[PDB]
């Protein structure tokens, strides 16, 4: 995907704790720091309603 | 301003704040800059420019010093000096010489091994000079160097759609005056790449590292955009040395690299002045864009690392879609694409700059030879004269004025033609553009042309849009950008301060129309005003939202366009046609200024330079057809020589006639002799004819014109045409060509006119085939006499002979040269093209007797009849307006102001309340006679000799039929119209051929009237013949008449012997094919079936 | 009578939020299958009351200050002018899908000129995001957007079978890249 | 005299001019895009012609 988007403009939506694949992400940093170290912005939603 | 101009009442209602400048200043000022004339220096030092430098001084300073590898020897140049011209203009045009002055420069040689200096004056050659008329006289002919439009040096950004992915992609290129190009771009995969000197594309980060940037510096300066970071992280190169080696390989393939050259290659390529520079105009443009080097003046002409980094940043910001950019430390600037068509980018190479560039090339060759021959001479005795080789520089100058596209034969058809030629702006030529470059796009009218290039004038041929004309009020910057004047406007009151704005300056402000109703002090009366906005968008804005105003409505038009009356009532197409046709009107034996015209004929005629103007105030002492003598009040005596029946470059008559008599007092600047097409100092390109607008028996059908025989009887449209015949005698492998009265095997009567030299006597009548000068050559001799070509005739008016025995400078091999001039009066005849100033053109279909024309109730016959069906569908109704006003001018008018002025006459200046018969009036193009004023003047016309008015308020008169005698059932529009005799006479368009010369390359008949060729029988004509089913005629055309030689001669003999033409068959070109087929062992056989 | 979605006064429909309402109280979406409106769903740009009808039930769920903090957080996610890699995470029942849809709508609207030619790629187990994009930006969803599952990255090919949970892990890590090179070296 | 000008040419124009003004008015409030504003003006002036 990063090869297909050199602009590095991504809207990444997911939840690590709901992963079912073995190759799925265990930490967003481990996946993204290789391409946008520190430049990617993390937002987390807190309230369950 | 002309002391002795004729009176011409004007309909103008606006007051001119600025007078028209010297029309041909674009030539004279440029050349004076080139030679650093005193006038130019004084003009420039007063503009604010400190320490002005001329073109020759510029190139010589650029050249010097010339030094060897060790730096021991040096050579410098200074002080270019011009001696007196070798011969006068008249003598130059008489003896086929070049109007030139010797050029001298002081050259100083320095030898550091001893410190001794040796200054010496070096003769650099005969520099061709420019006459006061703005022309160069080369080898006896008059030539004009047209200004050339070129994309100015700078940095240009653009965006284009990818033809593969349809994606939009951004790019930038740096265009220098000289040196390698540098381009950057963003490709369809969002990777930023750089092309150095048009080589293979590579990542920009490679070049950045090549400039000494490290990854940390790149990620600091950039990183605002992710594409640059991606390019950096995806680059297989690290280190300045690595990038320099890669660039060396991609610039100089195969050859071994080295650290010694790694930095040197780039430094020489883009940064050292002796190989790369922005020419002081690219530097200014690159400073204005990118916000670099603001405030302090232009100091160096070369590029800098800062420029490259700023260009990269600007390109990336533009790709990101930003609008504002600020270089660290620089001024904030907009981020936008650059329009290459805008005159903010296109600049004008004047004549001086072109000549300067050619001198620069010649000086480069001289520098090469000097650098070569310093090593081969004893340093202890070398002097500036031994080192200097002036053959290359004089060769360069001689070649520029010879086989060059921009230096062109002067358009001497009429004075206006030459004047418009001088003010021509040619987009083509060396460095302009080529056949592979823009077509439709570059030929368009751009909003920035307003007031700088005329949107109407352009040659009819293949150069529509590529060649334009400078506007009347425009002028060139020192950088070459065309400025135009505007009035300042403050607080809604039009101020009297005038500023010359360039297109770039103009785009930043709002400009109001010239026809703005204002109070006495300039306050706008209307709350809203028509203005031009930044993007060339016309808008209506509040009166207090205007910064500048047009000086005059004539701002956007040129001279010929400004000479079209009632221009605003004609569509642009017919206006263009009329402007171009004004440029090709042939001079007439008698000139006649237009009865109704513009206030431009006088100034255009005086500026064209074909009228003789008194140098200073004095009293006429002696007037002759050949010369005029003036005794000045200062005590000096002037004698002006007049050109009489001289041949123009196009073959027209250039006779000059005095218009003053002995004992008259003339003010300085007053016209004392009229030119080819002037009356009393103003344009007289045509004649005023009485015209009736009506169809007449079909003889004016499809734009044909009917002329009265008076125009033939009274020589109204007669012209004088002069043709030149040249012949040379040379050396040969068998002897030399000889000229004598004796010619072998000819009758005694064919050489009766010849004089002792074998040359036709002056005053002899000569026609088709008559011997002009007899020349006998070795094969016992062979006749090779010059003879009048087919269909040509006239009287011998002049002979010019040059001989090697008299030290005449004929070319090598030629022993003698003779030119004979033959003059003929051409009457107006059927098929000759007549035209007005409004695009109405037609050939004469009939010349009726005087009593056949429709005639007015007093018995006056009309001179010309124009069909009614031509006017309405072409939107050239201005020709009608003129027709009415031309009548009111011929017969005076008197407005009845008894019970106050009429409402329709409230705007007419009091000088227009009345005028006598045969009066001349002036109606500017966009400010003149209104419809209501003209309608009232039609009803205010004076009675004729008999006391009755023929043309009524409608402009129509009752006409009697000259043939039947009955009055025409309805009144017809009758007036006076100014018409031109165009240089498209049928006399030189009739061509016929039964048999003649053939091309030895294909054996087909030649092509051309002067080559006595045949007409083209095109493939579509073959299709048309095929559709008829006319096999025999098509075969005859293809076989006998073009290719078959044996069939050709056979048919000719058959015709002359009165026997039926034979059957063509078995063509030669078929026999060759059949024999080739047989050669391949193919048994090709023709079957009888 | 109808505003082009690119018109300036239609800007709020894409950028307005419950925390920063651009002078609007309710935003109504119509779901259309042609010349007909199948249904409409409303969202209040403010504190809800539960009487409003929306298929997502956001108004009713929020009607059932902590709500102010929810609005503030959602606005912070949506309005972020990052133009970069944004990772939105949330536990179930928090509504990360709604916030992500609003965020992508805002981003696509504000940068439409810059992305009208490049196109937008959507990846996931379902085209729901492309459904929303098409229902709010048809000019972009219909002709510019693209959808791909992780088994459909390769053009032409369309895989659906899934590998065992250990071969996939090695095949799903860059540690296998060195293998691939070796393979072409083999 | 025979190139007649219809007396209803001054009224028609001004009427349509009013409409043009209205369009610009709606463009100043942001109810119109630039290209669509130009299209509306072109249609109005075609009707006027």
């Amino acid at each position: 995907l990063m090869r297909r988007c050199p602009r590095r403009s991504f809207t990444i939506v997911g939840d690590l704790a709901q992963r079912r694949s073995p190759a799925g992400a265990r930490s967003w940093g481990a996946m993204l720091d290789s391409y946008v170290p520190g430049r990617w912005v993390y937002k987390s939603l807190s309230v369950n309603y | 301003s002309v002391p002795g101009a004729p009176n011409r009442v004007s309909f103008a209602k606006l007051r001119e704040p600025l007078e028209v400048p010297g029309l041909l200043d674009v030539q004279t000022d440029s050349f004076e800059w080139l030679v650093g004339s005193d006038r130019w220096r004084q003009a420039a030092i007063d503009r604010g420019e400190e320490n002005p430098v001329g073109g020759l001084e510029e190139v010589l300073a650029e050249l010097s010093p010339i030094e060897d590898f060790s730096g021991s020897m040096s050579l410098s140049f200074s002080d270019p000096r011009f001696d007196e011209v070798k011969a006068s203009v008249d003598e130059c045009k008489d003896k086929d010489m070049t109007y030139a002055a010797p050029l001298f420069v002081t050259a100083e040689f320095i030898n550091n091994n001893t410190g001794e200096i040796k200054s010496q004056t070096v003769f650099m050659g005969d520099f061709p000079m420019m006459t006061e008329k703005g022309t160069f006289i080369i080898n006896g002919t008059e030539r004009v160097v047209v200004s050339q439009l070129v994309r100015s040096p700078g940095v240009y950004f653009d965006e284009t759609i990818d033809k593969s992915t349809e994606k939009t992609l951004h790019s930038v290129k740096v265009i220098p005056g000289r040196g390698a190009w540098l381009e950057f771009d963003v490709d369809k995969r969002d990777t930023v790449g750089v092309r150095i000197d048009r080589k293979r594309r590579q990542p920009v980060t490679v070049l950045l590292k090549a400039l000494g940037w490290t990854n940390e510096q790149i990620v600091e300066r950039f990183g605002f955009s992710e594409i640059m970071m991606g390019t950096l992280e995806k680059d297989t190169t690290s280190g300045t040395d690595e990038a320099l080696l890669d660039i060396y390989r991609k610039l100089r393939p195969g050859e071994p690299p080295t650290k010694e050259s790694a930095q040197t290659l780039l430094e020489n390529l883009f940064f050292k002045e002796k190989r790369y520079d922005l020419a002081r105009v690219g530097r200014y443009k690159v400073n204005k864009k990118l916000g670099l080097n603001a405030g302090k003046p232009i100091t160096s002409s070369t590029l800098t690392e800062e420029d490259v980094v700023a260009t990269i940043e600007y390109l990336v910001r533009l790709h990101e879609g930003q609008t504002s950019m600020t270089v660290p430390g620089g001024v904030e600037v907009p981020v936008e694409v650059d329009d290459i068509d805008h005159f903010g980018n296109r600049r004008l190479r004047t004549v001086g700059e072109l000549i300067q560039n050619q001198i620069r090339v010649g000086l480069s060759r001289m520098e090469r030879v000097v650098r070569e021959r310093m090593t081969t001479q004893d340093v202890e005795a070398i002097t500036p004269q031994t080192l200097i080789n002036i053959r290359p520089v004089v060769a360069a100058i001689k070649e520029f004025f010879g086989t060059s596209q921009l230096s062109q034969f002067m358009d001497q058809n009429n004075p206006l033609s030459g004047l418009t030629h001088k003010r021509r702006l040619s987009a083509l030529g060396p460095g302009g553009l080529s056949r592979e470059r823009a077509g439709l796009e570059v030929r368009d009218v751009h909003p920035s042309h307003y007031g700088r290039m005329c949107p109407i004038e352009t040659p009819e041929g293949p150069n529509i849009g590529l060649i334009g004309s400078l506007s009347v009020y425009a002028r060139v910057n020192p950088f070459g950008f065309i400025e135009t004047p505007y009035r300042k406007v403050e607080n809604g009151v039009v101020t009297d301060q005038i500023d010359y704005l360039t297109a770039d300056e103009e785009d930043r402000h709002v400009v109001a129309q010239a026809n703005s109703p204002t109070d006495e002090n300039g306050r706008f009366t209307e709350d809203r005003v028509m203005v031009r906005k930044k993007g060339g968008e016309v808008e209506f804005v509040s009166a207090d939202q205007v910064d500048y105003m047009d000086v005059s409505p004539r701002q956007m038009v040129s001279v010929a366009t400004a000479m079209i009356p009632f221009l605003e009532h004609d569509d642009a197409n017919r206006a263009l046609m009329g402007a171009n046709m004004q440029r090709q009107a042939v001079p007439l034996v008698r000139s006649e200024a237009p009865l109704v015209g513009t206030g431009m004929e006088l100034r255009a005629a005086i500026d064209a330079g074909d009228v003789v103007v008194a140098d200073k105030t004095g009293v006429i002492e002696e007037v002759s057809a050949d010369y005029i003598t003036v005794m000045a009040d200062d005590g000096t005596r002037q004698s002006y020589r007049l050109r009489k029946f001289a041949r123009s470059n196009h073959g027209t008559c250039a006779n000059q006639r005095p218009i003053v008599d002995a004992g008259q007092r003339v003010e300085a600047g007053q016209v004392i002799a009229d030119g080819p097409c002037t009356q009393n100092g103003e344009m007289a390109l045509g004649k005023n004819l009485l015209v009736a607008i009506m169809p007449w028996e079909g003889h004016n059908y499809e734009d044909a014109i009917i002329l009265s025989n008076r125009l033939v009887e009274e020589d109204v449209l007669t012209s004088i045409h002069i043709e030149e015949h040249e012949i040379d005698a040379r050396d040969t492998k068998l002897g030399a060509e000889e000229i004598t009265r004796d010619i072998p095997n000819v009758s005694d009567e064919v050489l009766a006119d010849l004089d002792e030299r074998g040359i036709v006597r002056i005053g002899a009548e000569v026609r088709d085939g008559d011997i002009l000068v007899g020349k006998v050559t070795p094969k016992e001799v062979r006749d090779t006499s010059l003879k009048v070509p087919h269909g040509e005739s006239g009287k011998v008016i002049g002979i010019r002979v040059f001989s090697r025995e008299d030290d005449d400078e004929l070319p090598a091999g030629v022993n003698e040269l003779v030119r004979v001039y033959v003059a003929q009066k051409r009457k107006i005849s059927d098929g000759d093209k007549l035209a007005g100033r409004h695009g109405n053109k037609g050939v004469i279909g009939k010349i009726l007797p005087v009593e056949d024309m429709p005639f007015l109730p007093d018995g006056t016959p009309v001179d010309i009849i124009l069909n009614t069906h031509g006017v309405p569908r072409r939107m050239n109704i201005g020709q009608i307006l003129e027709t009415h006003l031309g009548w009111v001018a011929k017969a005076g008018w008197n407005i009845d102001v008894a019970a106050g002025v009429p409402d329709w006459a409230s705007k007419l200046p009091e000088e227009l309340y009345s005028a006598p018969a045969d009066s001349t009036v002036a109606t500017p193009v966009f400010d003149g006679a209104q419809e209501g004023e003209l309608a009232g003047l039609l009803g205010s016309t004076l009675p004729n000799r008999d006391g009755e008015v023929m043309v009524d308020a409608d402009g129509k008169s009752t006409l009697f039929d000259g043939r039947s005698g009955e009055p025409f059932p309805y009144p017809v529009t009758v007036g006076y119209m100014y018409i031109l005799k165009l240089h498209h006479l049928v006399d030189d368009k009739i061509h016929a051929r039964s048999t003649g010369p053939y091309s030895m390359i294909t054996q087909q008949p030649l092509g051309g009237k002067a080559q006595f060729g045949g007409q083209r029988f095109g493939e579509m004509e073959c299709w048309a013949m095929q559709a008829y089913g006319a096999a025999y005629t098509l075969q005859e055309l293809l076989t006998i008449k073009s290719d078959d030689t044996v069939g050709r001669v056979k048919v000719y003999e058959a015709i002359v012997k009165g026997e039926n033409i034979p059957e063509p068959g078995i063509p030669e070109s078929f026999k060759v094919l059949l024999k080739e087929l047989q050669s391949l062992c193919l048994n090709v056989e023709v079957l009888s079936s | 009578l109808l505003l082009d979605w690119r018109a300036p006064m239609a800007r709020p429909f894409y950028v307005a939020t419950a925390a920063n309402p651009e002078n609007m109280r309710r935003r109504r979406q119509f779901h259309t299958l042609g010349r007909k409106v199948v249904d409409f769903t409303d969202e209040i740009l403010g504190r809800p009351t539960g009487a409003e009808h929306d298929a997502t039930n956001d108004a009713a769920l929020l009607a059932a200050d902590i709500v102010a903090t929810i609005q503030a957080e959602q606005d912070q996610v949506i309005r972020l002018d990052h133009t970069g890699v944004l990772v939105i995470e949330g536990g179930p029942g928090t509504g990360k899908t709604v916030v992500a849809l609003h965020r992508v709508a805002y981003l696509l609207y504000t940068y439409r000129k810059q992305m009208e030619r490049h196109g937008v790629l959507v990846v996931g187990p379902t085209p729901a995001f492309l459904d929303h994009i098409g229902r709010v930006l048809p000019s972009l969803g219909e002709s510019d957007a693209v959808f791909m599952t992780p088994g459909d990255f390769v053009p032409g090919l369309h895989v659906t079978a899934e590998d065992t949970p250990e071969a996939a892990e090695v095949k799903g890590s860059l540690k296998i890249l060195d293998v691939l090179k070796a393979a072409v070296a083999d | 005299a025979d190139v007649l000008v219809p007396p209803q040419k001054q009224e028609i124009l001004e009427r349509h001019e009013a409409e043009a003004d209205a369009i610009e008015r709606k463009y100043q409030r942001g109810a119109l895009n630039h290209t669509e504003r130009n299209e509306s003006l072109v249609k109005i002036w075609q009707d006027a012609t």
